[PDB]
């Protein structure tokens, strides 16, 4: 297994970036679960190498963080915070909506491979609750209607 | 350049200082700030010793904004009593429950955390300070990238800032989804490239942190503090609020009210003016049933009239308010915080780990009346049971918004219990 060129060098950005090298790690994972829609576990040995580390401690960093999935490839992340806040005002309704427009439930991929719901603890927005984030993208929930707009602009 | 979609805050102010610019729900670059005569007090600390910045932040009375409220410059001085080099770390994970206070000053005005970082790494003698923001504002660490390159073209950052012979970079870390990498002790292993597992405390980070040196960890909202007191003068800060709890404190007010958001306020508003004087009263009308203070404490309709400070009998945590109103569920909610605690604990204490997984899993079976008479006894048991052998905070405090529910809404436990 070998990195693209392309990806090769946005991780030696990142390991040149901080004093030490494994200071970089997870600039470096979320870099990969970037490019590839996860995780893919033959990615971490050479992350490893070009770290300096183990491959057990990549391995272990890897298992502990909740953002990185080795399981399932997805182009977009719909991260739905199911925590007290969110909860209160309608993260119920979000799913219900989710669910009418892509046929899926939370920890569900689309047969497509387009996007998957990945239920997440508190987002720092809960004035804006219900929240969701696409990829990067944050976002209050308000309708159905509105939710299958922001949802087309992801292709 | 473009920057990931960010919810547009509601932000209020009756002070004009951490939000004089942050109210405004967009990216104040280098030019709007200097223009309000950002980065001047920069100017004004680096002809100040170290010594007198330090003593300055002290009598300000500037407590930890994180929410323990740890007296700032008091903190200072104990790291800079150990042997450098020293670190500067702005922790920037917030990732408590109803808590969205530092991203505004991230997203909006990310020169006044940044001239405040300079200001704190050179009153400590730090040539090397951090930024962990987590891994769920990728538009907070872009934006911090970007400033951050706009201080170095302006000479704010590099080696000699200004002719001072003060050297600083500053390097923004990113979490990966870990509640307790914003734990100090948790947040200095990520950046040193581990799990994020809290250390043993003591040595606190002042005595041994990052490579273990001494080390600052401070909040996003202390460290914006620094610049208004350099300003100000400390006297001018400490007429802001209570002369014992004094300058601006910025409140994130959500759940069942008709203006959530952030609102700057000095720490003698009382809960009950957040909520009605400034958040707009509760949606509906409704009676006000309890108020979350995050994933900490619940105060009762019985305690509104308490100030938002860090006093004994006062509000403080993170000044986080979860408004709950008279038709919401308590036990529903308890269900919530228990969830929070079962995802988040880190599992190198064994009541903690234990704890948090069954205080969720029988509130769990308590809610949805599938509880036998020895799950409710047990639930009761684990939840007075997480804290013992816990090394850091969340196993000290799993249980004890849940425990202050069980004691202030008996009634509404007691027909689940049936
Ligand atoms: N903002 C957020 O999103 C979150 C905030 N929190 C807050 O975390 C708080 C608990 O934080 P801790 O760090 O466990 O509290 P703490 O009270 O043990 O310590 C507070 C600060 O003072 C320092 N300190 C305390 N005693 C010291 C001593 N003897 N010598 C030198 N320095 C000393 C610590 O190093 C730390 O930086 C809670 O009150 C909660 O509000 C918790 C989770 C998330
Ligand atoms: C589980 C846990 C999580 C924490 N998360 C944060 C956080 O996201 N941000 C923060 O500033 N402090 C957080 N703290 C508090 C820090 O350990 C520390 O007290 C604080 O960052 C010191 O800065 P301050 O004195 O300016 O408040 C957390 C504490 C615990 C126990
Ligand atoms: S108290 Fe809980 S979260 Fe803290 S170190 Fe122990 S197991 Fe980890
Ligand atoms: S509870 Fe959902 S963003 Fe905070
Ligand atoms: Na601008
Ligand atoms: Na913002």
């Amino acid at each position: 297994f070998e990195f693209p060129e392309e990806l090769k060098t946005k991780l030696q950005e990142h390991i040149n970036y901080f004093p030490k090298k494994r200071q970089a790690i997870l600039l470096c994972l979320h870099e990969i679960q970037n490019y590839y829609g996860y995780i893919p576990p033959e990615s971490l040995k050479p992350l490893a190498d070009m770290l300096e580390l183990p491959l057990n401690h990549v391995e272990g960093v890897v298992a502990f963080y909740d953002m990185f999935d080795r399981e399932d490839k997805a182009k977009y992340r719909i991260r739905v915070c199911v925590s007290i806040v969110c909860h209160l005002m309608g993260t119920n309704k979000l799913l219900k909506a989710l669910e009418n427009i892509l046929g899926i439930k939370p920890g569900e991929v689309t047969p497509d491979g387009k996007f998957k719901i990945v239920p997440v603890q508190c987002l720092g927005a809960c004035s804006e609750a219900p929240v969701f984030m696409v990829n990067d993208d944050e976002y209050k929930f308000e309708s159905e209607v509105q939710l299958n707009e922001i949802l087309s602009r992801y292709t | 350049r473009s920057y990931p979609a960010i919810p547009r805050i509601y932000a209020e102010t009756t002070l004009n200082m951490l939000l004089k610019r942050a109210k405004k729900p967009r990216v104040h670059s280098i030019d709007e700030y200097l223009k309000d005569g950002g980065y001047q007090a920069l100017e004004k600390a680096l002809n100040m010793s170290p010594e007198e910045i330090i003593d300055w932040v002290d009598k300000s009375t500037l407590r930890g904004r994180g929410g323990a409220g740890f007296p700032t410059g008091k903190k200072w001085k104990f790291a800079v009593q150990n042997p450098g080099p020293r670190y500067f770390i702005c922790n920037a994970d917030e990732m408590e429950p109803g808590t969205f206070k530092d991203r505004i000053i991230i997203e909006r005005d990310p020169h006044l955390l940044i001239e405040g970082i300079i200001i704190s790494s050179y009153a400590i003698g730090a040539n090397e300070a951090y930024i962990y923001i987590r891994g769920e504002y990728p538009a907070g660490y872009y934006i911090l990238r970007d400033a951050i390159e706009e201080a170095k073209k302006k000479g704010f950052l590099g080696k000699n800032i200004l002719g001072s012979g003060f050297d600083l970079e500053i390097y923004v870390a990113r979490g990966a989804g870990a509640y307790i990498c914003g734990e100090e002790t948790a947040l200095i292993e990520s950046l040193e490239g581990k799990r994020g597992h809290p250390r043993l405390k003591p040595p606190y980070p002042v005595q041994k942190g990052l490579w273990g040196k001494p080390t600052v960890v401070n909040n996003v909202e202390t460290i914006a503090n620094v610049p208004f007191i350099i300003s100000m003068g400390w006297e001018e800060y400490r007429y802001i609020g209570p002369s014992d709890y004094a300058g601006p404190k910025l409140f994130p007010v959500s759940g069942k009210v008709k203006k959530p958001g952030v609102y700057e306020l000095p720490m003698n508003t009382t809960l009950r003016e957040v909520i009605f004087k400034y958040a707009g009263g509760t949606l509906g009308n409704k009676k006000v049933k309890a108020v979350f203070s995050g994933a900490l404490d619940c105060f009762s309709s019985e305690e509104l009239d308490i100030p938002m400070d860090y006093s004994p009998l006062g509000f403080g945590g993170t000044g986080t308010v979860i408004v709950l109103t008279e038709e919401d569920d308590i036990v529903e909610a308890a269900l919530k915080i228990a969830e929070f605690y079962e995802h988040e604990t880190c599992g190198q204490c064994t009541p903690c780990r234990v704890g948090c997984y069954e205080q969720a899993n029988l509130l769990e079976k308590i809610y949805k009346g599938e509880a036998t008479e020895q799950d409710w006894e047990g639930f009761d048991f684990v939840n007075r049971n997480i804290q013992p052998t816990s090394i850091c905070g969340l196993g000290a405090v799993a249980g004890r918004l849940i425990r202050q529910t069980l004691e202030k809404f008996p009634e509404e436990w007691e027909k689940y219990r049936k």
